[PDB]
């Protein structure tokens, strides 16, 4: 599920929704020989909690 | 940086582009100059086709 | 707490530093001469230092028993690691510097909430001079902060086969490296290395004072050598191995130069790309304090 | 001390040094692209 930038500034005051947070402790990385990357991710949301 | 660019010669399409995604995330001015072009002015209304 | 002994912490003897060298154990010292030095026509000049900036992250306490001093000395020397610039781990160290916080560090190297009776520890005051200046490093990462690494390395061989007229003098020629072997040797040396509790060496570091320390730094010129030689090995660019007589021989090709990367995939240990990020920012610590 | 297994003359049973992979396999190969040079006219030979 993915929300949006725009519902996070209209959202009802007292209405609860969900939003999940993505882990990736364990991951395997690429091989060796695969084609590179050109300006990756970002990210726009973080929880200050923990 | 001001990197400029003599000739587009070995430019592998992948890295060809890094460089313009990263003129719109670290204000790149980079250049060219084996290009010609014949841009014209243009009027208020009508605007750009 | 163990309070602290006068002359060092690395004078108690219950941790202490052993190379295997092979079947039988010895001392950093020992080890050093099995190494000759071949003088190439190479010239690297000592080049000044920069300031670290001043700006460790603030405190946090998300709960997680973590292993400070584990992390350290895995990033470093440790084979192929993996997320060693994560910024959760410091965050959470930093708040040790901090008069009156009830988080006291694990002799073990573990850092808790609170405390604990069963487990002896570093008295709050030695801890609270190391979090000063090693709470720092977390950010190395940072585009703003980040440190150098094409530079330092001419430090790292001035101290490997540092001749003593060169480093009274300022500049080196570019040596080559070259000593007896085992096969697994590099990576023998290396998996070795990871268990020296290399949290005690420096948490004394920052506690130790002008007599204590004019005769610590003059003891243990040898367990700093040796975990600069080992971390000098994964720079370095080429491995050649001579076949002589009945002996076998490893060549670590230049001990002044950032190669940027590999030294051997195979024959040694391998850097990351943030491993250089932080490696670097590491030796921008440790030398700056230790002259 | 310790004699090496040949050159004793008794046959034995020892040790050996394995892997895990089937190491031909890891859904890759290198991957290359190249791109040519352009015009045949203007081209370098002179190098010696």
């Amino acid at each position: 599920q993915h929300v949006d930038a725009e519902s996070i500034m209209t959202a009802p005051k007292g209405k609860l929704f969900h939003l999940q947070f993505m882990d990736g402790l364990l991951r395997p990385e690429p091989s060796a020989f695969d084609p590179p990357a050109s300006g990756e991710d970002m990210r726009l949301i973080y929880p200050l909690q923990p | 940086v001001h990197m400029t660019i003599n000739e587009r010669a070995g430019m592998s399409k992948l890295v060809a582009d890094n460089i313009i995604a990263s003129v719109i995330k670290s204000n790149w001015v980079v250049d060219i100059h084996d290009i010609e072009y014949t841009a014209e002015v243009m009027t208020p209304s009508e605007g750009y086709t | 707490m163990l309070q602290q002994p006068t002359g060092g912490y690395t004078t108690l003897e219950q941790f202490a530093f052993t190379i295997r060298n092979d079947g039988t154990n010895a001392t950093p010292t020992q080890f050093l001469q099995l190494l000759s030095y071949e003088a190439t026509e190479n010239e690297l000049v000592k080049k000044t230092i920069p300031t670290p900036e001043t700006h460790l992250p603030s405190a946090r306490n998300v709960p997680g028993n973590v292993y400070i001093e584990d992390a350290i000395t895995q990033a470093l020397f440790g084979i192929s690691a993996q997320n060693v610039n994560a910024h959760g781990y410091f965050s959470r160290l930093s708040a040790l510097a901090l008069p009156n916080t009830s988080a006291r560090l694990g002799l073990d190297g573990v850092i808790y909430n609170s405390e604990t009776i069963n487990i002896p520890f570093y008295d709050p005051a030695a801890v609270a001079n190391f979090a000063a200046t090693y709470a720092k490093l977390g950010n190395a990462s940072t585009p703003r902060y980040r440190a150098d690494m094409i530079d330092i390395y001419a430090h790292v061989g001035l101290e490997l086969a540092g001749t003593d007229a060169e480093r009274a003098a300022g500049v080196m020629p570019v040596k080559r490296a070259k000593f007896d072997s085992w096969e697994g040797s590099l990576i023998s040396l290396s998996r070795d290395v990871v268990n020296w509790k290399i949290l005690a060496f420096l948490i004394d570091l920052c506690s130790l004072e002008g007599e204590a320390l004019r005769a610590f730094k003059t003891r243990n010129r040898d367990v700093f050598r040796m975990m600069l030689f080992i971390m000098s090995t994964a720079v370095a660019a080429n491995v050649v191995n001579r076949k002589v007589t009945k002996r076998v021989d490893r060549v670590l090709e230049y001990i002044g130069v950032n190669s940027m990367r590999t030294a051997g995939r195979t024959a040694t240990i391998t850097y990351d790309l943030s491993r250089h990020e932080f490696a670097a920012k590491f030796l921008q610590l440790t030398f700056t304090r230790w002259n | 001390v310790g004699i090496p297994k040949l050159e004793v003359d008794h046959i034995s049973f020892s040790n050996v040094v394995s892997m895990m992979t089937a190491n031909i396999r890891t859904g890759d190969d290198m991957a290359v692209e190249r791109v040519n040079p352009d015009d045949v006219r203007a081209i370098n030979i002179r190098n010696a």
